[PDB]
């Protein structure tokens, strides 16, 4: 299962 | 002895619509899910048998998550444009691989979260799961921001948490394929290239996982520099192929043995050509 | 960085004339991800060809498997034609049932 993390760079 | 990996690819393409986002998921050498933003109806979809048993909350949630991830990666492509002072009419790529390796005991050995921009290293989570390796100045901006946002700890929460737990589940559900010994079906062929010489080729087919060693020996010593190796290639049916070839003086073939190592084998094979 | 695709044309199973099989063209080690792959039968583009999902290796280079059903014969000759940004002209690799 994929991670849930809307991460900006 | 096992691993789960997710590979995300985001590609900008001015004039060809929004940037494309593709995600694939692997357990060991077996792909089990896929996502493509270009599909008529973009959804996370099964690509292995043992995954299809997951219910609607798995496929719906992973679909919503991939659609969310795709938008964030599009945001990130734009941010990178600003970091590198690049044009919006240029085409670029973000590649991210993340996941966990667990031992035979089923416990975490190593976590991963590394990326590339346009084919070159960008930023990577270190083995401590607490620090970063920024590959350039633009990635040092990201590293700076991620340290403040405690990103590593949250990556670490996933990698120790859901990642290992779902990996353990996947390994159990597909224990019959994922944990089965599939040794290569081996043979040796022969084709004389001239009067002086001839070509010996050692085949290894239908094996899983992809890791294998094919070495030729003469009188018991490897012809490392003389042996032509091809890259291990997918058969198309979840198995892999490979062959090692060496060119030998016709008549001296029997001096040459092909040595095959695979984890699906009881002990290493030693092969010879036969007519 | 841009990398040129390595190409391997081969069959899923050891070829038998008259026996159904799969023709494969494995392209790997390339960057960027845009690429065009055609399977050819005696010089002619095979219409329905499929491919695996886009993925990449540890060095960030991409790989795809293009495949199609085929029944090999003595007469019939096959090839894979690949075009990429790193290639001035499409490269054509012929199928050798011993490679
Ligand atoms: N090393 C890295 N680089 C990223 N972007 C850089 C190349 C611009 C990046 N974006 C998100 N993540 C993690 C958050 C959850 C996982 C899936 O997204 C990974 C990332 N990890
Ligand atoms: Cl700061």
């Amino acid at each position: 299962h994929s991670i849930t993390y809307l991460l900006p760079v | 002895s096992h691993s789960m990996r997710y590979f995300y690819t985001a590609m900008s393409r001015p004039g060809r619509g929004e940037p494309r986002f593709i995600a694939v998921g692997y357990v060991d050498d077996t792909q089990f899910v896929r996502f493509d933003s270009d599909a008529a109806s973009p959804r996370m979809a099964p690509r292995a048998p043992w995954i299809e048993q997951e219910g609607p909350e798995y496929w719906d949630g992973e679909t919503r998550n991939m659609k969310a991830s795709a938008q964030t990666y599009r945001e990130n492509l734009r941010i990178a444009l600003r970091y590198y002072n690049q044009s919006e009419a240029g085409s670029h790529i973000i590649q991210v691989m993340y996941g966990c390796d667990v031992g035979p005991d089923g416990r975490l050995l190593r976590g991963h979260d590394q990326s590339a921009y346009d084919g070159k290293d960008y930023i990577a989570l270190n083995e401590d799961l607490s620090s970063w390796t920024a590959a350039d100045t633009a990635a040092q901006i990201t590293q700076r921001k991620w340290e403040a946002a405690r990103v590593a700890e949250q990556l670490r929460a996933y990698l120790e948490g859901l990642c290992v737990e779902w990996l353990r589940r996947y390994l159990e559900n597909g224990k019959e394929t994922l944990q089965r010994a599939d040794p290569p079906k081996t043979h040796v062929t022969h084709h004389p290239i001239s009067d002086h010489e001839a070509t010996l080729r050692c085949w290894a087919l239908g094996f899983y996982p992809a890791e294998i060693t094919l070495t030729w020996q003469r009188d018991g010593e490897d012809q490392t520099q003389d042996t032509e190796l091809v890259e291990t290639r997918p058969a198309g049916d979840r198995t892999f192929q490979k062959w090692a070839a060496v060119v030998v003086p016709s008549g001296e073939e029997q001096r040459y043995t092909c040595h095959v190592q695979h984890e699906g084998l009881p002990k290493p094979l030693t092969l010879r050509w036969e007519p | 960085i841009q990398r040129t695709p390595k190409i391997q044309v081969y069959s899923r199973h050891p070829a038998e004339n008259g026996k159904s099989n799969f023709l494969n063209c494995y392209v790997s080690g390339f960057h960027p991800s845009d690429i065009e792959v055609d399977l050819l039968k005696n010089g002619e583009r095979i219409e329905k060809v499929e491919h695996s999902d886009l993925s990449f290796s540890k060095d960030w280079s991409f790989y795809l498997l293009y495949y199609t059903e085929f029944t090999p014969t003595e007469k019939d000759e096959y090839a894979c034609r690949v075009n990429h940004v790193t290639l001035s002209q499409p490269k054509i690799v012929k199928w050798d049932r011993d490679m």
